[PDB]
């Protein structure tokens, strides 16, 4: 009972993010503004969910297989893009860039973007890296690298309007975000917090 | 006999709303 083995313990779940928020017109004025969503993918990163409950008990975790979901509390009627991609290194930052078109293309550029209407429903896969290396649980320290294994961003292409050509410019929700993950946490412990 | 004197022929089509990619 008082074993002091470690091991891999790979355990699945779901879990709700947060509810997005198209910008709509006033709030959408430049580039950065089209970035809705900068949610890092590290495992303690979603406070109340029960994946970042799980890794406050562990030193480190790795996606073994994560995908974001999306859900849309909307009709089929209103008309904006989304384009979603998750970037497995950190420190890129594209709130610098300044081209939109440059934006959505460094986007499109990565392997696992994804392109969706707001009014459906899509996945957006993380891909794990081919090293093996393990990611620490805390909340982010000195450098990155080491406790974020990807970052989502969630980009606005094109404008919101309704089922007249109106745009709108209230700066609705328009649905809401779910991880379906599976990670492997390595070594039990207690995080401080 | 006359054939095919005044033949008409109809194929429907749907319209359905966003067409979603
Ligand atoms: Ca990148
Ligand atoms: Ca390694
Ligand atoms: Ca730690």
């Amino acid at each position: 009972a008082r074993s002091d083995v470690n091991a891999i313990t790979v355990l699945n779940g779901s879990d709700f993010l947060t509810t997005v928020k198209v910008r709509g017109s006033n709030n959408l004025i430049d580039s950065k503004s089209r970035i809705l969503v900068k949610q890092p993918i590290s495992a303690s990163s979603f406070l109340g969910t029960r994946i970042s409950g799980l890794s406050q008990f562990w030193e480190r975790y790795r996606w073994h297989k994560a995908a974001v979901r999306y859900v849309p509390a909307v009709p089929n009627t209103l008309a904006c893009q989304l384009i979603g991609y998750i970037d497995t290194d950190p420190l890129d930052d594209p709130n610098v860039i300044l081209d939109v078109d440059q934006l959505l293309r460094q986007a499109t550029s990565q392997v696992g973007a994804r392109q969706w209407n707001f009014s459906d429903t899509t996945t957006i896969p993380l891909i794990v890296r081919r090293d093996d290396q393990l990611y620490y649980t805390g909340q982010d320290k000195e450098n990155v690298r080491f406790s974020q294994q990807g970052v989502f961003y969630l980009l606005q292409v094109t404008t919101l309007l309704n089922i007249s050509g109106e745009a709108i410019t209230n700066d609705l929700i328009s649905g809401s975000l779910y991880l379906d993950w599976v990670c492997g946490f390595s070594m039990p412990q207690i995080n401080p917090s | 006999t006359v054939p095919n004197f005044n033949p008409i022929v109809a194929k429907p089509t749907v319209a359905p709303l966003q067409t979603n990619i």
